[PDB]
């Protein structure tokens, strides 16, 4: 299976339970508020 | 071939097709730095050349290929000949290397590449296996459950993985076949290679120069067998070794047979 | 809250088989020096704290531009060794991290991760959801 | 019971009782503390769970036990499950301690209790040995002649004695059939027992994770036997070993066969 | 002499009755008393085993085949029964306060359980007939229990917070717990000193019989409050000595050993 | 399933013609291209790969069965050029200065070689057939040969002074030698950088084709100067781009693929 793969679990006419698994690199960052 | 063949019991034994299967096949021999350096010879070549003109073998028929050491063979072996012997020195540290590359040689396997990165593969059935090859392979692997996460491992964090080989020139590799396996491999010192084990290789003789036979081919546990061209030694000198071989070179000939799969200089068939 | 550009966020708003699998990390906090108008510059410099993974839910990133439906990755933390203290004052060796300087100069904090669910998207792959805003909120304010 | 029983050929071959074995059964692995300590994670046995349950085996049937040495394990080993398997590291100082292990646990014992000081002992068939547990037993024998008196040993001097065990936790006797023996033994810290060799257990299934096979279950030095049961592996690491173990767990079950001689937890009966 | 397999035996009703088998399965056999603590202090005497090995002579028993094997305690002798005799008696003080200890030890020796190990931590159980139980043993055994649901949620306990969960044992050196046939439940045991056991009760042991020394009959063996049993083996005295208690049973071992019969394992 | 034997295959000319085998071997066999980086060069792209492989969607092939491999130049790509594949085609440019190479590496690619090892020094070797060569690979090889008479001495050459030998080969990547059958020659190779096996011709390789992107028709494949065939998969183009080469390639693969068989080995 691949790292980033996309898959029907059910499909219904309009709707479709699609499932999801997928690698993901999250940058962030704090942030502080100085009030003197 | 699809047809079948018949035959009959009445027919009579033909003449013996050795010494002409000589003349028209080539003999190789696979021996390590140790032998040289204890023999400090410069014409041991010719001289076992001379000799196993005796036996019928002509002149320039039988070849001597240099391996410094058993693990340095086995990264990436090239047997191209029509009959190929082994000799392989026993060390209990190096037991497991040189039953893979038994695993390797002795048999014929059909192999696809494989894209970690992109891709996270499993074993179908119990045939289907991971060889990898390289100066230094470590690799790692955590299953995977319905959903694409792990099992008793983080599918990012490597050091929760699962070490199967540490610095390893050549690792065979068998999970549990049914899940899919994240890897991490060296991938810049080693390629891993998805094989498949075909019938065996009737071309090559391995000749455990040392201690007692030890080699299991099959990764089952089980079975352990111990094939006709998996021959064992006791040893003191190597000038013994080789007039052995000299001289007992029918019988070993005669527990090999040439390929019928193809024409193929490594040990493995590619089939992307 | 994370939240990206994929076909996984597209038309997420409902989402159940959620988990994943996410690497620790080490936040580290810098230095501040309080600037003081006369006299001495104490520094506020140190602390460390590492950050485990622990259970992952939905949000909503709400912003003055984009409006997102998200994934929630939650963090745990045990305190390390290098503890923060304000320089040229009577306070040390206390464990941390402070809120003066937490990124300690970095443009930012990685760790990689992957995650699974299962989420109700149409049948048609052309459908969208809001995401942009236009917000006038805190009029009083 | 005593009846006959009979049967045809033409009768068809039901179909495979696996896959409803694997659910009204239980499996249970004993591995050394070397396992744990390189794999060095606390979720390996819900891994291995977890990937047994692909091969058929439900969560709550498979159990691990952990054993720290071969010879802790060898003192009045406890098997009490309905398939056993057993991870047996190699060692030339300790061959025939996991020999002697290996005799103890594939086949079936039924003891009686000894008393040395009130009474003297021999043995009648080669099947009547002298099995002795404990933490250290160092066990001396007096052969006795006709006439009760001493062959090269004292009734009085245990000096004279012929010592065979020297603190060792499970040893095996088996001395000359139709001679008394007076026995010294360590009775404090061990128990020694008369004990009748049945027909073989097939519950259990040793796994010699190392060296070549050196098992003699046999004391009779003339057949040097192999069972089915009893399987050689070659290693460098113990999660190839695990993963090779499930892979082929199907083949070890069906080298195994449930019991047939009554519940028992210990590796030998006992009938005072 | 083929084993595992069962037969069917056939006989008839006009054959003559064979004679007696006693007074050889006395020779044949072995027989084995165990007696409290309470009983030799009592007495105070260094010779009554080799007297009562003596006495059981004349009634055919000879003198390497009764053993005595003491126990302080009825917790003491319920932690890990050995019973390995071709013969055993077992005799059993009345308390009130371990009328249910006495029970408990009662249908564990009595019958014979065939044991499978248990492995909390990872694995969540649950009995499967009426005949399936969890017997724990040890020097100090703590038992608590969580019910669970269809989607592996808990049922007034949590499956984190141990202390929500229902103590069905509270220092005990032997439990027998039977719960509700088809929730999975989640355990949480003392396993430093106390062992844990899925066993599932086959029939009976004819090769033991408790003695009640004192009270009346309470021994509820079955766990289903219906049946309240009273076995063959299953045998009470009234007492104000020992000595009276194993002469009687000396005078009577051979009613008692008719009662007894040997095992089928 | 009898392997290692070759058996006689009947028929008949009534039988009909079956469904086409195309779109279905598009589908479970994968197809190489070599390209030259004076092509990525010029092209200046990154997402030209994935292009082609949209396109060739057009045509059957999928996404992951069409495979392009770089090869910075001719005589890199002669040495030790591994094809495997199901299909393989081969983009060649043309160089006056390099016909005797680029038709070596025909020779090498589109035939296929029986190859067994050698030893220079020990043994003197001789051609048994017309079919029978010495093909050397590596960086630069350098071969002299000295022709031999039948009392083992040399022919206008000194069996020690490497010098008096005759010279074939020098500075080249890939050589493939054809001598005099019948006789037996010395060797001097440059064995550190370059090594050289005696390789029997047999049946073509199917599997492979090669395309000339510019100049005329001059591969002479055959050794013997008499033939100078053109084979099926030995195809030619003009050229001002190189995108047009790739298009035309795309648009024209079927026939490319039915001017090529899989391999019988
Ligand atoms: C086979 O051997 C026999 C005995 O030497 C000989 O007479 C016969 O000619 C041989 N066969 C052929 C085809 O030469
Ligand atoms: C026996 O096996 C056959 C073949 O798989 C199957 O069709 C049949 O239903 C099986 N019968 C039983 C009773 O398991
Ligand atoms: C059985 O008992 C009768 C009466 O005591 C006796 O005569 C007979 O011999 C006994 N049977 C055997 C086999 O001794
Ligand atoms: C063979 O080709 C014909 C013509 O397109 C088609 O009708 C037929 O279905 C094909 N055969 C099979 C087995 O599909
Ligand atoms: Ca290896
Ligand atoms: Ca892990
Ligand atoms: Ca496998
Ligand atoms: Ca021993
Ligand atoms: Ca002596
Ligand atoms: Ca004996
Ligand atoms: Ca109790
Ligand atoms: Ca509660
Ligand atoms: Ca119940
Ligand atoms: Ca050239
Ligand atoms: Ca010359
Ligand atoms: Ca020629």
């Amino acid at each position: 299976a691949q790292a980033n793969e996309d898959i029907v679990v059910s499909k219904t006419s309009l709707w479709k339970e699609m499932q999801y698994n997928r690698d993901i690199t999250i940058r962030f960052k704090f942030a502080s508020s100085i009030v003197k | 071939i699809n047809l079948p063949i018949t035959g009959s019991m009445d027919t009579a034994y033909a003449n013996s097709t050795q010494e002409e299967t000589f003349l028209t096949s080539t003999l190789c021999l696979y021996y390590p730095t140790e032998a040289a350096t204890e023999i400090n010879d410069n014409s041991w070549k010719d001289t076992l050349s001379q000799l196993f003109l005796t036996k019928g073998w002509p002149t320039g028929s039988v070849y001597f290929k240099e391996y410094t050491d058993i693990a340095s063979f086995s990264v990436d072996p090239q047997l191209y000949c029509d009959y190929n012997v082994v000799l392989m020195k026993y060390d209990a540290t190096l037991q497991l290397d040189m039953s893979e590359l038994a695993d390797l040689i002795l048999n014929e396997w059909l192999c696809n590449p494989m894209d970690i990165t992109l891709y996270y593969y499993q074993q179908t059935d119990e045939a289907n296996k991971w060889i990898s090859m390289g100066s230094s392979c470590t690799i790692k692997v955590c299953p995977l459950n319905t959903q694409t996460l792990g099992i008793g491992c983080l599918t990012t964090d490597t050091a929760t993985f699962e070490e199967v080989a540490t610095a390893e020139k050549l690792v065979i590799t068998d999970v549990v076949d049914g899940v899919n396996h994240k890897l991490d491999v060296t991938t810049a010192t080693c390629t891993i290679r998805n094989c498949k084990k075909l019938g065996p290789r009737e071309n090559v003789a391995v000749i455990q120069v040392g201690g007692s036979d030890v080699l299991d081919i099959t990764a089952d546990p089980t079975t352990a067998p111990q094939t006709e061209r998996m021959m064992r030694i006791n040893w003191k000198k190597w000038w013994q070794v080789f007039y052995t071989v000299v001289d007992y070179v029918n019988q070993i000939i005669q527990a090999m047979s040439k390929r019928s799969r193809s024409l193929n200089s490594a040990a493995f068939y590619y089939r992307i | 809250d994370y939240w990206d550009d994929s076909q996984a966020f597209r038309n997420m708003v409902y989402v159940r088989s959620l988990a994943a699998n996410l690497n620790s990390v080490i936040c580290t906090g810098g230095d501040y020096s309080f600037a003081l108008p006369v006299g001495q510059w104490p520094v506020m410099t140190g602390g460390a704290v590492s950050l485990h993974s622990a259970g992952v839910t939905l949000s909503t990133q709400f912003t003055d531009f984009v409006s997102l439906n998200s994934l929630r990755f939650r963090f745990r933390l045990t305190v390390e060794e290098p503890s923060f203290s304000i320089t040229r004052t009577r306070v040390s060796r206390l464990y941390g991290l402070p809120a003066a300087n937490p990124n300690n100069g970095k443009e930012y904090y990685e760790v990689a991760g992957r995650f699974s669910l299962i989420s109700l998207v149409p049948s048609n792959d052309d459908y969208q959801t809001p995401i942009t805003n236009s917000v006038t909120v805190r009029q009083d304010l």
